[PDB]
Protein backbone atom coordinates (compact mmCIF):
# COMPACT_ATOMS: atom_id res chain seq x y z
CA UNK A 1 0.00 0.00 0.00
CA UNK A 2 0.85 3.49 0.20
CA UNK A 3 1.29 5.97 3.05
CA UNK A 4 -2.19 7.77 2.72
CA UNK A 5 -3.88 4.20 3.19
CA UNK A 6 -1.81 3.15 6.13
CA UNK A 7 -2.27 7.06 7.71
CA UNK A 8 -6.21 6.16 6.75
CA UNK A 9 -6.09 2.60 8.12
CA UNK A 10 -4.09 3.62 11.62
CA UNK A 11 -6.77 6.55 11.77
CA UNK A 12 -9.44 4.08 11.96
CA UNK A 13 -8.38 1.37 14.25
CA UNK A 14 -8.20 4.18 16.20
CA UNK A 15 -11.75 5.63 16.03
CA UNK A 16 -13.10 1.62 16.42
CA UNK A 17 -11.16 1.79 19.64
CA UNK A 18 -12.97 4.78 20.78
CA UNK A 19 -16.30 3.78 19.97
CA UNK A 20 -16.35 0.70 21.79
CA UNK A 21 -14.32 2.87 24.77
CA UNK A 22 -17.30 5.40 24.45
CA UNK A 23 -19.80 3.02 24.36
CA UNK A 24 -18.85 1.23 27.31
CA UNK A 25 -17.99 4.30 29.35
CA UNK A 26 -21.62 6.23 28.13
CA UNK A 27 -23.21 3.07 29.57
CA UNK A 28 -25.37 3.14 26.55
CA UNK A 29 -25.21 -0.65 26.10
CA UNK A 30 -25.12 -3.45 28.74
CA UNK A 31 -21.87 -4.06 29.69
CA UNK A 32 -21.83 -7.74 29.67
CA UNK A 33 -21.09 -8.12 25.74
CA UNK A 34 -17.63 -6.02 26.74
CA UNK A 35 -14.45 -8.59 26.33
CA UNK A 36 -11.37 -6.80 26.52
CA UNK A 37 -9.03 -7.15 23.43
CA UNK A 38 -5.49 -5.90 22.76
CA UNK A 39 -4.83 -3.67 19.81
CA UNK A 40 -1.84 -2.05 19.29
CA UNK A 41 -0.65 -3.85 22.61
CA UNK A 42 -2.85 -1.99 24.84
CA UNK A 43 -5.90 -3.05 26.94
CA UNK A 44 -9.15 -2.20 24.61
CA UNK A 45 -12.50 -2.54 25.87
CA UNK A 46 -14.44 -4.26 22.93
CA UNK A 47 -17.98 -5.59 22.16
CA UNK A 48 -19.05 -9.31 21.47
CA UNK A 49 -22.55 -8.68 19.97
CA UNK A 50 -22.22 -8.94 16.08
CA UNK A 51 -24.74 -6.80 15.20
CA UNK A 52 -23.06 -3.88 16.55
CA UNK A 53 -19.64 -4.41 15.65
CA UNK A 54 -21.39 -5.09 12.09
CA UNK A 55 -22.43 -1.54 12.00
CA UNK A 56 -19.52 -0.03 13.43
CA UNK A 57 -17.49 -1.67 10.86
CA UNK A 58 -19.54 -0.73 8.06
CA UNK A 59 -19.39 2.72 8.90
CA UNK A 60 -15.61 3.12 9.62
CA UNK A 61 -15.06 0.62 6.10
CA UNK A 62 -17.15 3.97 4.46
CA UNK A 63 -14.85 6.43 6.10
CA UNK A 64 -11.83 4.74 5.40
CA UNK A 65 -11.71 6.61 1.58
CA UNK A 66 -13.29 9.47 2.91
CA UNK A 67 -9.79 9.74 4.68
CA UNK A 68 -7.49 8.60 2.11
CA UNK A 69 -8.65 11.74 0.28
CA UNK A 70 -8.60 14.32 2.88
CA UNK A 71 -12.25 15.13 2.78
CA UNK A 72 -12.51 14.61 6.54
CA UNK A 73 -13.65 17.72 9.06
CA UNK A 74 -14.31 15.74 11.77
CA UNK A 75 -16.16 12.33 12.52
CA UNK A 76 -19.05 12.43 15.76
CA UNK A 77 -20.54 9.89 17.59
CA UNK A 78 -23.82 11.45 18.74
CA UNK A 79 -25.68 9.54 21.89
CA UNK A 80 -29.22 9.65 21.25
CA UNK A 81 -32.00 9.22 23.97
CA UNK A 82 -35.22 7.61 24.10
CA UNK A 83 -36.49 10.04 21.78
CA UNK A 84 -33.34 10.35 19.71
CA UNK A 85 -32.45 13.99 21.01
CA UNK A 86 -28.68 14.41 21.08
CA UNK A 87 -27.81 13.53 24.74
CA UNK A 88 -24.24 14.50 24.07
CA UNK A 89 -21.61 14.12 21.33
CA UNK A 90 -18.35 13.36 21.01
CA UNK A 91 -16.76 15.29 18.12
CA UNK A 92 -12.91 13.57 17.10
CA UNK A 93 -11.86 16.52 14.19
CA UNK A 94 -8.96 15.63 12.71
CA UNK A 95 -6.06 17.92 11.51
CA UNK A 96 -4.85 16.82 8.12
CA UNK A 97 -1.40 19.07 7.26
CA UNK A 98 -1.60 19.15 3.23
CA UNK A 99 2.11 18.80 3.55
CA UNK A 100 2.27 14.93 5.37
CA UNK A 101 6.04 15.35 5.62
CA UNK A 102 6.74 12.44 8.34
CA UNK A 103 7.39 9.16 7.19
CA UNK A 104 5.50 5.83 8.35
CA UNK A 105 8.04 4.44 10.27
CA UNK A 106 8.36 7.44 12.90
CA UNK A 107 4.07 7.10 12.61
CA UNK A 108 3.88 3.05 13.05
CA UNK A 109 6.42 3.52 16.19
CA UNK A 110 4.34 5.87 18.52
CA UNK A 111 1.02 3.84 17.34
CA UNK A 112 0.64 2.66 21.20
CA UNK A 113 1.97 5.53 22.81
CA UNK A 114 -0.32 7.60 20.69
CA UNK A 115 -3.54 5.17 21.06
CA UNK A 116 -2.95 5.28 25.12
CA UNK A 117 -2.60 9.11 24.87
CA UNK A 118 -6.11 8.77 23.17
CA UNK A 119 -7.44 6.91 25.63
CA UNK A 120 -6.81 9.41 28.41
CA UNK A 121 -8.66 11.90 26.16
CA UNK A 122 -11.62 10.00 26.26
CA UNK A 123 -11.20 8.27 29.51
CA UNK A 124 -10.57 11.85 31.28
CA UNK A 125 -12.95 13.67 29.86
CA UNK A 126 -15.76 11.64 30.83
CA UNK A 127 -15.14 11.28 34.29
CA UNK A 128 -16.95 14.93 34.94
CA UNK A 129 -19.51 13.88 32.45
CA UNK A 130 -23.10 13.08 34.19
CA UNK A 131 -24.88 10.00 33.60
CA UNK A 132 -26.80 9.42 30.31
CA UNK A 133 -30.68 8.99 30.55
CA UNK A 134 -31.97 5.42 30.43
CA UNK A 135 -32.19 3.34 27.41
CA UNK A 136 -29.82 5.17 24.81
CA UNK A 137 -27.90 4.47 21.41
CA UNK A 138 -26.28 6.45 19.58
CA UNK A 139 -25.53 7.97 15.69
CA UNK A 140 -22.45 9.02 13.75
CA UNK A 141 -21.60 11.71 12.03
CA UNK A 142 -18.87 12.40 9.46
CA UNK A 143 -18.38 16.19 7.67
CA UNK A 144 -16.11 16.50 4.50
CA UNK A 145 -13.91 19.28 4.41
CA UNK A 146 -14.68 22.86 3.57
CA UNK A 147 -12.22 24.49 1.69
CA UNK A 148 -8.46 23.48 0.32
CA UNK A 149 6.98 26.59 -2.68
CA UNK A 150 7.81 22.93 -2.90
CA UNK A 151 6.26 20.86 -6.18
CA UNK A 152 6.40 18.32 -4.01
CA UNK A 153 8.68 16.46 -1.64
CA UNK A 154 8.66 18.34 1.42
CA UNK A 155 11.30 18.05 4.06
CA UNK A 156 11.46 15.02 6.24
CA UNK A 157 9.87 15.14 9.51
CA UNK A 158 9.92 12.58 12.52
CA UNK A 159 7.39 13.97 14.56
CA UNK A 160 3.88 13.04 15.95
CA UNK A 161 2.62 16.23 14.75
CA UNK A 162 -0.91 16.12 13.27
CA UNK A 163 -1.36 12.31 13.63
CA UNK A 164 -3.51 12.36 16.18
CA UNK A 165 -7.24 13.75 16.64
CA UNK A 166 -8.70 15.73 18.91
CA UNK A 167 -12.11 15.25 20.59
CA UNK A 168 -14.30 18.16 22.40
CA UNK A 169 -17.04 16.64 23.80
CA UNK A 170 -20.44 18.34 24.02
CA UNK A 171 -22.78 17.91 26.99
CA UNK A 172 -26.73 18.94 27.50
CA UNK A 173 -27.44 20.90 29.38
CA UNK A 174 -30.46 19.20 30.05
CA UNK A 175 -29.82 15.71 29.39
CA UNK A 176 -33.64 14.31 30.37
CA UNK A 177 -35.29 11.94 32.44
CA UNK B 1 -18.73 19.99 2.24
CA UNK B 2 -21.04 17.49 2.72
CA UNK B 3 -22.16 15.37 6.17
CA UNK B 4 -22.97 11.63 6.15
CA UNK B 5 -25.33 10.54 8.53
CA UNK B 6 -25.00 7.08 9.46
CA UNK B 7 -28.11 5.11 10.93
CA UNK B 8 -29.29 2.12 11.96
CA UNK B 9 -27.71 1.23 15.50
CA UNK B 10 -28.74 -1.68 17.28
CA UNK B 11 -32.01 -0.96 19.71
CA UNK B 12 -31.97 0.40 23.44
CA UNK B 13 -23.52 -7.05 -1.88
CA UNK B 14 -24.50 -3.31 -0.33
CA UNK B 15 -23.89 -2.60 3.27
CA UNK B 16 -26.09 0.75 3.17
CA UNK B 17 -28.61 2.34 1.38
CA UNK B 18 -28.34 5.54 0.86
CA UNK B 19 -30.95 8.58 0.72
CA UNK B 20 -29.87 11.96 -0.54
CA UNK B 21 -31.34 15.18 1.26
CA UNK B 22 -30.32 19.04 1.73
CA UNK B 23 -30.23 21.09 4.95
CA UNK B 24 -31.82 24.68 4.90
CA UNK B 25 -32.93 25.66 8.18
CA UNK B 26 -32.98 23.28 11.11
CA UNK B 27 -34.81 20.78 8.99
CA UNK B 28 -34.20 17.93 6.90
CA UNK B 29 -35.67 17.83 2.94
CA UNK B 30 -35.32 15.63 0.04
CA UNK B 31 -33.31 15.93 -3.08
CA UNK B 32 -34.72 18.46 -6.02
CA UNK C 1 -27.14 25.34 2.76
CA UNK C 2 -24.95 21.72 3.12
CA UNK C 3 -25.66 18.54 1.46
CA UNK C 4 -26.76 15.41 3.40
CA UNK C 5 -26.40 12.11 3.03
CA UNK C 6 -28.39 9.90 4.92
CA UNK C 7 -27.22 6.24 5.41
CA UNK C 8 -29.50 3.31 6.75
CA UNK C 9 -30.55 -0.44 6.44
CA UNK C 10 -32.64 -2.81 4.41
CA UNK C 11 -33.73 -4.05 7.90
CA UNK C 12 -35.51 0.06 8.09
CA UNK C 13 -39.38 -0.45 8.00
CA UNK C 14 -39.29 3.26 7.63
CA UNK C 15 -37.13 4.82 5.05
CA UNK C 16 -39.03 8.02 4.22
CA UNK C 17 -39.34 8.74 8.13
CA UNK C 18 -35.68 8.84 8.32
CA UNK C 19 -35.32 12.27 7.97
CA UNK C 20 -37.53 14.14 10.07
CA UNK C 21 -35.98 11.63 12.95
CA UNK C 22 -32.48 12.23 12.12
CA UNK C 23 -33.32 16.21 11.48
CA UNK C 24 -32.55 15.62 15.30
CA UNK C 25 -29.47 14.68 15.91
CA UNK C 26 -27.88 16.98 13.43
CA UNK C 27 -29.26 19.76 15.16
CA UNK C 28 -26.72 21.44 18.02
CA UNK C 29 -28.11 21.80 21.29
CA UNK C 30 -27.57 24.07 24.04
CA UNK C 31 -24.04 22.69 25.72
CA UNK C 32 -23.00 22.50 29.38
CA UNK C 33 -20.37 24.67 30.62
CA UNK C 34 -16.52 22.39 30.36
CA UNK C 35 -16.57 21.16 34.37
CA UNK C 36 -13.11 20.58 35.35
CA UNK C 37 -11.53 18.13 37.37
CA UNK C 38 -10.08 19.10 40.64
CA UNK C 39 -9.84 17.05 43.65
CA UNK C 40 -12.37 18.27 46.97
CA UNK C 41 -9.33 17.65 49.56
CA UNK C 42 -5.98 18.11 48.23
CA UNK C 43 -2.31 16.35 48.95
CA UNK C 44 -2.41 17.71 52.65
CA UNK C 45 0.57 17.14 54.00
CA UNK C 46 -0.25 18.03 57.79
CA UNK C 47 -3.04 14.89 58.11
CA UNK C 48 -1.68 11.50 58.30
CA UNK C 49 -3.69 8.64 56.59
CA UNK C 50 -4.53 5.93 58.70
CA UNK C 51 -2.74 2.42 57.56
CA UNK C 52 -3.06 -1.05 59.12
CA UNK C 53 -0.05 -2.46 61.35
CA UNK C 54 -0.91 -5.88 58.97
CA UNK C 55 0.75 -6.56 55.71
CA UNK C 56 -0.36 -8.17 52.77
CA UNK C 57 0.64 -11.96 52.14
CA UNK C 58 1.79 -11.25 48.55
CA UNK C 59 1.54 -15.14 47.61
CA UNK D 1 -25.50 3.69 58.87
CA UNK D 2 -27.69 4.08 56.44
CA UNK D 3 -25.15 4.54 53.64
CA UNK D 4 -22.19 3.12 54.82
CA UNK D 5 -23.07 -0.22 54.70
CA UNK D 6 -23.15 0.14 50.76
CA UNK D 7 -19.44 1.43 50.49
CA UNK D 8 -18.21 -1.14 51.98
CA UNK D 9 -19.56 -3.47 49.82
CA UNK D 10 -18.47 -1.40 46.52
CA UNK D 11 -14.91 -0.73 48.02
CA UNK D 12 -14.02 -4.07 48.51
CA UNK D 13 -14.71 -4.55 44.96
CA UNK D 14 -13.07 -2.09 43.93
CA UNK D 15 -9.81 -3.08 46.27
CA UNK D 16 -10.02 -6.40 44.40
CA UNK D 17 -10.66 -5.30 40.78
CA UNK D 18 -8.12 -2.90 41.51
CA UNK D 19 -5.47 -5.82 42.14
CA UNK D 20 -6.75 -7.69 39.03
CA UNK D 21 -6.18 -4.78 36.84
CA UNK D 22 -2.82 -3.59 37.79
CA UNK D 23 -1.44 -7.01 38.16
CA UNK D 24 -0.25 -6.86 42.27
CA UNK D 25 -1.23 -10.38 42.35
CA UNK D 26 -1.20 -13.10 39.88
CA UNK D 27 -3.86 -14.07 38.04
CA UNK D 28 -4.79 -17.68 39.00
CA UNK D 29 -5.84 -16.56 42.32
CA UNK D 30 -8.64 -14.13 40.89
CA UNK D 31 -12.25 -15.54 40.10
CA UNK D 32 -14.62 -14.03 37.65
CA UNK D 33 -17.59 -12.72 39.20
CA UNK D 34 -20.62 -10.47 38.55
CA UNK D 35 -20.36 -7.66 41.06
CA UNK D 36 -22.38 -4.40 40.12
CA UNK D 37 -24.04 -5.96 37.23
CA UNK D 38 -20.39 -5.54 35.69
CA UNK D 39 -17.46 -8.50 35.36
CA UNK D 40 -15.18 -8.49 37.57
CA UNK D 41 -12.06 -10.44 38.73
CA UNK D 42 -12.46 -10.93 42.81
CA UNK D 43 -9.88 -13.19 44.42
CA UNK D 44 -10.15 -16.72 46.04
CA UNK D 45 -7.56 -16.62 48.42
CA UNK D 46 -7.52 -17.12 51.63
CA UNK D 47 -5.09 -15.53 53.06
CA UNK D 48 -5.61 -11.69 51.22
CA UNK D 49 -9.38 -12.05 50.83
CA UNK D 50 -9.49 -11.76 55.05
CA UNK D 51 -6.85 -9.05 55.12
CA UNK D 52 -9.43 -7.27 53.00
CA UNK D 53 -12.78 -8.13 54.48
CA UNK D 54 -10.94 -6.98 57.70
CA UNK D 55 -9.63 -3.98 56.48
CA UNK D 56 -13.13 -2.02 55.05
CA UNK D 57 -14.59 -3.36 58.41
CA UNK D 58 -12.15 -1.08 60.42
CA UNK D 59 -13.80 1.78 58.46
CA UNK D 60 -17.44 1.30 58.35
CA UNK D 61 -17.78 2.96 61.69
CA UNK D 62 -15.99 5.91 60.56
CA UNK D 63 -18.29 5.97 57.45
CA UNK D 64 -21.44 5.25 59.69
CA UNK D 65 -20.32 8.55 61.44
CA UNK D 66 -19.00 10.43 58.35
CA UNK D 67 -15.93 10.43 59.93
CA UNK D 68 -14.10 9.98 56.87
CA UNK D 69 -13.09 12.17 53.95
CA UNK D 70 -11.28 10.02 51.83
CA UNK D 71 -9.90 6.41 51.55
CA UNK D 72 -6.32 5.48 49.67
CA UNK D 73 -5.40 2.38 48.08
CA UNK D 74 -1.97 2.62 47.29
CA UNK D 75 0.45 0.19 45.18
CA UNK D 76 3.49 -0.61 46.97
CA UNK D 77 6.15 -2.43 45.32
CA UNK D 78 9.81 -4.30 46.83
CA UNK D 79 11.09 -1.35 48.29
CA UNK D 80 7.30 -0.83 50.03
CA UNK D 81 7.54 3.01 48.47
CA UNK D 82 4.42 4.56 46.88
CA UNK D 83 3.74 4.34 42.96
CA UNK D 84 0.02 4.69 42.09
CA UNK D 85 -2.44 5.96 44.59
CA UNK D 86 -6.61 4.94 44.32
CA UNK D 87 -7.87 8.22 45.80
CA UNK D 88 -11.67 7.98 46.55
CA UNK D 89 -12.97 11.49 48.03
CA UNK D 90 -15.89 10.96 49.89
CA UNK D 91 -17.87 13.50 50.72
CA UNK D 92 -21.83 12.11 52.77
CA UNK D 93 -24.39 14.88 52.72
CA UNK D 94 -33.93 4.04 46.12
CA UNK D 95 -32.17 1.77 47.43
CA UNK D 96 -31.01 -0.01 43.59
CA UNK D 97 -30.72 3.95 43.00
CA UNK D 98 -26.96 4.44 44.12
CA UNK D 99 -26.37 1.01 43.26
CA UNK D 100 -26.51 1.97 39.79
CA UNK D 101 -24.58 5.37 40.14
CA UNK D 102 -21.64 3.44 41.40
CA UNK D 103 -21.16 1.12 39.19
CA UNK D 104 -19.72 4.59 36.55
CA UNK D 105 -16.65 3.40 38.74
CA UNK D 106 -16.28 0.10 37.96
CA UNK D 107 -16.33 0.64 34.46
CA UNK D 108 -13.83 3.52 34.57
CA UNK D 109 -11.32 1.16 36.90
CA UNK D 110 -11.37 -1.68 34.52
CA UNK D 111 -10.04 0.81 31.67
CA UNK D 112 -7.51 2.33 33.53
CA UNK D 113 -4.85 0.06 32.37
CA UNK D 114 -3.95 1.37 28.91
CA UNK D 115 -3.60 5.15 30.36
CA UNK D 116 -1.45 3.88 33.52
CA UNK D 117 2.16 3.37 32.84
CA UNK D 118 3.05 -0.33 34.01
CA UNK D 119 3.53 -0.71 37.66
CA UNK D 120 7.22 -2.98 38.47
CA UNK D 121 6.81 -6.59 39.65
CA UNK D 122 5.90 -7.96 42.97
CA UNK D 123 4.25 -4.86 44.25
CA UNK D 124 2.14 -5.13 47.76
CA UNK D 125 -0.78 -2.91 48.58
CA UNK D 126 -2.04 -0.84 51.29
CA UNK D 127 -5.15 1.49 52.40
CA UNK D 128 -5.10 5.03 54.05
CA UNK D 129 -7.85 5.89 56.06
CA UNK D 130 -7.85 10.03 56.10
CA UNK D 131 -10.54 10.92 58.30
CA UNK D 132 -12.49 14.29 58.56
CA UNK D 133 -11.22 15.24 62.21
CA UNK D 134 -7.54 14.05 63.30
CA UNK D 135 -9.13 13.94 66.65
CA UNK D 136 -8.35 10.36 68.95
CA UNK D 137 -11.99 9.28 68.55
CA UNK D 138 -11.37 8.08 65.46
CA UNK D 139 -7.76 6.11 65.98
CA UNK D 140 -9.47 4.11 68.97
CA UNK D 141 -12.37 3.70 67.07
CA UNK D 142 -11.17 2.63 64.08
CA UNK D 143 -9.92 -0.57 65.50
CA UNK D 144 -13.39 -2.83 66.31
CA UNK D 145 -11.51 -6.53 65.44
CA UNK D 146 -8.39 -7.13 67.09
CA UNK D 147 -5.22 -8.39 66.10
CA UNK D 148 -5.77 -6.33 63.53
CA UNK D 149 -4.52 -3.05 64.55
CA UNK D 150 -4.45 0.27 63.06
CA UNK D 151 -1.48 3.11 63.20
CA UNK D 152 -0.28 6.58 61.70
CA UNK D 153 1.53 6.76 58.49
CA UNK D 154 4.77 8.55 58.33
CA UNK D 155 5.80 10.65 55.31
CA UNK D 156 7.97 7.58 54.36
CA UNK D 157 4.85 5.76 53.88
CA UNK D 158 2.50 8.17 52.45
CA UNK D 159 5.04 10.58 50.30
CA UNK D 160 4.71 10.07 47.04
CA UNK D 161 7.74 11.75 44.33
CA UNK D 162 6.36 12.79 40.74
CA UNK D 163 2.64 12.23 41.13
CA UNK D 164 0.57 12.75 37.96
CA UNK D 165 -3.33 13.16 38.59
CA UNK D 166 -5.44 10.84 36.54
CA UNK D 167 -8.92 11.25 37.00
CA UNK D 168 -11.78 8.55 36.76
CA UNK D 169 -14.85 9.66 37.56
CA UNK D 170 -16.99 12.04 39.89
CA UNK D 171 -20.16 11.63 41.00
CA UNK D 172 -22.35 14.53 42.39
CA UNK D 173 -25.63 12.41 44.14
CA UNK D 174 -28.39 13.95 46.49
CA UNK D 175 -27.45 11.48 48.73
CA UNK D 176 -23.73 9.98 48.27
CA UNK D 177 -21.04 12.66 46.70
CA UNK D 178 -17.80 10.82 45.85
CA UNK D 179 -14.98 11.40 43.56
CA UNK D 180 -12.14 8.91 42.16
CA UNK D 181 -8.67 9.78 40.81
CA UNK D 182 -5.25 8.49 40.40
CA UNK D 183 -2.11 9.90 41.71
CA UNK D 184 0.93 8.49 39.65
CA UNK D 185 4.53 8.27 40.44
CA UNK D 186 6.64 9.45 36.85
CA UNK D 187 9.08 7.55 37.54
CA UNK D 188 8.51 3.98 38.79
Amino acid sequence: LNFGQVVADVLCEFLEVAVHLILYVREVYPVGIFQKRKKYNVPVQMSCHPELNQYIQDTLHCVKPLLEKNDVEKVVVVILDKEHRPVEKFVFEITQPPLLSISSDSLLSHVEQLLRAFILKISVCDAVLDHNPPGCTFTVLVHTREAADPRLIPLKTMTSDILKMQLYVEERAHKGS
Amino acid sequence: SQVHIFWGAPIAADPWKKIQLLYSQHSLYLKD
Amino acid sequence: TTEVILHYRPCESDPTQLPKIAEKAIQDFPTRPLSRFIPWFPYDGSKLPLRPKRSPPVI
